[PDB]
């Protein structure tokens, strides 16, 4: 059991899902038609990859996930695409109009007409957990779907699951891919409205990939696919201490425990290496101590920040593939003396390693070398902030003349939602400032 | 020590369950609030149109009295 | 799919009309008798967004032809692809409206728009999920003009909830020496600012000027100003009709363009505009191109950006090219230009490229821009009206309907204030 249910909301979200399924299905050697030769117990079973996926009598490995977008024509690709088999036709639900880019139209106007029918299929899952562990919600910040909707849906999950646990993948908009004006209406939003229904938030800087991709792996002009796959490996490393079991191999939950200080400080930094392409990789082995080290460099973060000029209230390591912990100690041990890595001082400075001994996977036709060993950090680090400070002006150039406001207040919404959410991030940027300084 | 472990649940229970209803309470409030508004601007643009047809009327009609 | 109903009225809007339909007809492969015979898969993917699927595999136009002349009837049925359009959707009159906007407006045309509506109302039930509307029409003449706002807030009362567009051709003494346009451009102006979501402004003034200056045509034909407009619209309507990612749909481009309810009046820009002398995109590139399409000479609203500031525009690219060479020159552009776009919208400039090239270019690059200088348009259009409407010129044509001379000054003092508004946020500062 310790069940978790996948929701990808929007266009970002189902994307984004398409290839992490993708890609555990290639990890567990799970074929596009669910079957998996390697998996003796048919019908079902209790494995570590069972977290993820159910079974059926016929010997089907289904996504413990549901699909939903207020328009078809991206689920539609996925009913019609090379996993199509592998969900089930309830699992992937549409509506027939979009929410244009709007909030409103996403957690009022259009996302009341179809929550039920999601909430229903979830809980179709839900009832098939022996002992459900949580949620992972994907979605963007930007979008009238990603923002409304996952917002409206986080609110009512918390009414009919209490405080089980949820967790967000959330995509952060960058200029070079941003399909609207009011991305950063949307982003304070939902962030506001879900503020008090996360307990754990992975920010992925759509700038920070599209970097990354641009400059490890040498792709001119990034598209959603090169990002997704990139974003995919990241959280496969995130879910893999989910996934797979180990003598060293240590629990998100337990990451999680010293991740989050306080309730509203839930906002992870994940840092990841090796990304590399296979010209590059070629006869070139990246050891434990050099990809432990490019954790510290900041090009290789998942959100535009930077840690040197912050403090740390948490540093873990996720390590997967060839890695014993004999390397892991002398890398850190290393980095201890050289980098810039200063923690508040009310908590202790020792880092939090995890080992999850199965190797990195790639998917055929992809940009990433395959590699021996791969590590994801996730940080607690005051710097994040700054991704949430860079937002708030955005929000406030425009706000200050109520730029496109109309659009949300046609759809029934008031400004004093908006002044509402301002503040709280106002508080929230407060509240980061806070915990850096020093006790008394 | 018995007396104290059951007001620790206790509590535990109350805390969620306020929690639940306040969040129940509030969304109910804020889908309530959104729908009147929405309805009140559709409202208020479609009296806009009604006042056109009116005055298109009395335009026809002061056509009439003047032939 | 996410359908649109297509309205055309009067002579100018019928004339635009059907070379829109001609022009986007080719590039999806659809033949005059309504038969695909193309190619790419790329064509047929959203083709439900304008076109309607009959028996026989056959593809009609969503489109619903009106005028109160009975002539124009013939002329698009004569015309090429004619024969595509659904016989039920011609809807016509016995003469018409003779420049009078009233005429249009309040009396023949009001006698005529509940047989439209009906058309509308028929092709709008057999929709999956409509979009919205797109009106083509003159503000100069009679009908396109008065009885086209007519049709606007009478569509607007049965669909209020879905987007409305226009194609406005706007009036100009260089093509047309009607001395009423002005009238009739103002009192539909005074119509367009409250009852549509957005505008794009075709100034048969900008028209004249390319042609004249810029593609050195002595005497430009409506045929040959028309081939602007087709293929602007065809460019501007890109991102409807092809897969895309930006402003995919009408309310999406909606709320990318229109900060402020009324300022919805866009300037549409094309390139290239050069002559068959010189270059016929011989070695246009990326940045020759980029640099062409946000210059005044290649703006089909005769205004000068350099007078005003976008709040907001959308550029769209066609044809094979490199995406990364255009996000670079987009750039460029922004920074070089900084001050002629307001800093208190970020990024209010988005980017879409297109695969596929209108026909007869390589590449080619439409221009959507949400300028504070459209003024300059609205300013022209004031000051001729004011010419007449000091001396009561014409005035007993529209008294003659029943109209009052008040609502001549309320539609003067409204567009009067769109003006004064587009140049307060001109005049706005971050700080
Ligand atoms: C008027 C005449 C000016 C029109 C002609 C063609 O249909 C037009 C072609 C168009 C020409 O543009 C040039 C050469 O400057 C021109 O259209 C104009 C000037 O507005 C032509 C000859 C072409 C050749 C275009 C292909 C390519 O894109 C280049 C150019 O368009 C532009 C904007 O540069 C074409 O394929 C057009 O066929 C006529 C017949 C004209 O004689 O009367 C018309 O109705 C016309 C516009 O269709
Ligand atoms: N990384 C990544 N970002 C994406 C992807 N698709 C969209 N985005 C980002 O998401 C934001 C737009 O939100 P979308 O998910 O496309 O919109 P939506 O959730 O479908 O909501 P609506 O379309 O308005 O109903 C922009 O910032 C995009 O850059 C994707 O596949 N991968
Ligand atoms: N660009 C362009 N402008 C046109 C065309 N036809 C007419 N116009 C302009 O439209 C204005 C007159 O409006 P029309 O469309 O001719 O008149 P109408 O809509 O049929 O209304 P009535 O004739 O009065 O019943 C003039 O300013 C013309 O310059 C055209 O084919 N192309
Ligand atoms: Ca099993
Ligand atoms: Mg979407
Ligand atoms: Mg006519």
């Amino acid at each position: 059991m310790r069940e978790c249910i996948s929701i990808h909301v929007g266009q970002a979200g189902v994307q984004i899902g398409n290839a992490c399924w993708e890609l555990y299905c290639l990890e567990h050697g799970i074929q596009p038609d669910g079957q998996m030769p390697s998996d003796k117990t048919i019908g079902g079973g209790d494995d570590s990859f069972n977290t993820f996926f159910s079974e059926t009598g016929a010997g089907k490995h289904v996504p413990r996930a549901v699909f939903v977008d207020l328009e078809p024509t991206v689920i539609d690709e996925v009913r019609t695409g090379t996993y199509r088999q592998l969900f089930h036709p309830e699992q992937l639900i549409t509506g027939k109009e979009d929410a244009a880019n709007n909030y409103a139209r996403g957690h009022y106007t259009i996302g009341k007409e179809i929550i039920d029918l999601v909430l229903d299929r979830i809980r179709k899952l839900a009832d098939q957990c022996t002992g459900l562990q949580g949620f992972l919600v994907f979605h963007s910040f930007g979008g009238g779907t990603g923002s409304g909707f996952t917002s409206l849906l986080m609110e009512r999950l918390s009414v009919d699951y209490g405080k089980k646990s949820k967790l967000e993948f959330s995509i952060y908009p960058a200029p070079q891919v941003s399909t609207a004006v009011v991305e950063p209406y949307n982003s304070i939003l939902t962030t506001h409205t879900t503020l008090e229904h996360s307990d754990c938030a992975f920010m992925v800087d759509n700038e920070a990939i599209y970097d990354i991709c641009r400059r490890n792996l040498d792709i001119e002009r990034p598209t959603y696919t090169n990002l997704n796959r990139l974003i995919s490996q990241i959280v496969s490393s995130i879910t893999a201490s989910l996934r797979f079991d180990g003598a060293l191999n240590v629990d998100l939950t337990e990451f999680q425990t010293n991740l989050v200080p306080y309730p509203r400080i839930h906002f992870p930094l994940a840092t990841y290496a090796p990304v590399i392409s296979a010209e590059k990789a070629y006869h070139e082995q990246l050891s434990v101590a050099e990809i432990t080290n490019a954790c510290f460099e900041p090009a290789n973060q998942m959100v535009k920040c930077d840690p040197r000029h912050g403090k740390y209230m948490a540093c873990c390591l996720l390590y997967r593939g060839d890695v014993v912990p004999k390397d892991v100690n002398a890398a850190i041990a290393t980095i201890k003396t050289k980098r810039s890595i200063q923690f508040v001082d009310w908590c202790p400075t020792g880092f939090k390693v995890g080992i999850n001994y199965q190797p990195p996977t790639v998917v055929p036709g992809g940009d990433l070398a395959k590699v021996q060993r791969a590590v994801c950090m996730l940080s607690n680090t005051t710097a994040i902030a700054e991704a949430w400070a860079r937002l708030d002006h955005k929000f406030d150039l425009m706000y200050a003349k109520r730029a496109f406001v109309h659009w949300y207040v046609g759809e029934g919404m008031e400004e004093g939602e908006f002044s509402e959410a301002r503040e709280d991030m106002a508080a929230l940027e407060k509240d980061y400032e806070e915990v850096g300084v020093d006790s008394v | 020590k018995r007396e104290h472990e059951r007001e620790v649940i206790q509590k535990a229970i109350e805390e969620n369950n306020n929690f639940i209803k306040m969040a129940k309470e509030k969304l109910a409030q804020k889908m309530e609030s959104n729908k009147e508004n929405r309805e009140a601007h559709l409202a208020a643009m479609l009296e806009r149109l009604q006042e056109k047809d009116k005055h298109a009327e009395e335009v026809r009609k002061n056509k009439e009295l003047k032939e | 799919m996410r359908e649109i109903v297509h309205i055309q009225a009067g002579q100018c809007g019928n004339q635009i009309g059907a070379k829109f339909w001609e022009v986007i007809s080719d590039e999806h492969g659809i033949d005059p008798t309504g038969s695909y015979h193309g190619d790419s898969d790329l064509q047929l993917e959203r083709i439900n967004v304008y076109y309607n699927e009959a028996t026989g595999n056959k593809y009609v136009p969503r489109a619903i032809l009106v005028d109160l002349e009975p002539g124009t009837m013939d002329s698009v049925r004569s015309g090429p692809f004619g024969q595509i359009f659904r016989p039920d959707n011609f809807v016509f009159g016995q003469s018409g409206a003779g420049n009078n906007w009233a005429k249009g407006h309040y009396t023949e045309g009001a006698e005529l728009v509940d047989s439209v509506l009906d058309v509308v109302r028929k092709e709008s039930e057999s929709c999956d999920c409509l979009q919205g509307f797109q009106l083509t029409h003159s503000l100069g003449g009679g009908t396109g003009s008065g009885m086209g706002t007519l049709l606007i807030s009478k569509i607007r009362e049965e669909y209020p909830d879905r987007i409305m567009n226009t194609f406005s051709v706007m009036p100009s003494p260089k093509v047309s020496d009607t001395v009423v346009e002005p009238y009739n451009a103002t009192l539909s102006v005074h119509q367009l600012v409250e009852n549509t979501d957005e505008t794009y402004c075709i100034d048969n003034e900008a028209l004249y000027d390319i042609c004249f200056r810029t593609l050195k045509l002595t005497t430009p034909t409506y045929g040959d100003l028309n081939h602007l407009v087709s293929a602007t619209m065809s460019g501007v309507t890109t991102c409807l009709r092809f897969p895309g990612q930006l402003n995919a749909d009408l309310r999406k481009l909606a709320v990318n363009m229109v900060p402020f309810p009324r300022l919805h009046f866009f300037m549409p820009g094309f390139a290239p505009l050069t002559s068959r002398g010189s270059q016929q995109y011989r070695a246009l590139t990326v940045p020759e191109l980029t640099q062409q399409m946000f210059d005044s000479k290649n703006m089909m609203a005769a205004c000068d950006p350099r007078h005003g500031r976008y709040l907001t525009v959308a550029a769209i690219f066609r044809g094979r090219m490199s995406m990364k060479e255009v996000d670079e020159q987009m750039l460029n552009v922004q920074n070089k230009n900084s001050s002629y776009f307001v800093e208190w919208i970020p990024n209010n400039v988005k980017t879409a490229v297109c695969d596929i090239p209108p026909r007869g270019l390589k590449m080619s690059a439409t221009f959507i821009g949400n300028s504070t200088a459209i003024q300059e348009l609205f300013k022209r259009i004031s000051e001729q009206f004011t010419a007449m409407f000091r001396r009561k010129a014409f005035l007993h044509w529209y008294t003659g309907e029943g109209m009052d001379e008040m609502e001549f000054t309320e539609a003067e003092s409204n567009m009067n204030d769109l003006v004064s508004e587009y140049q307060q946020y001109q005049d706005a500062t971050a700080d």
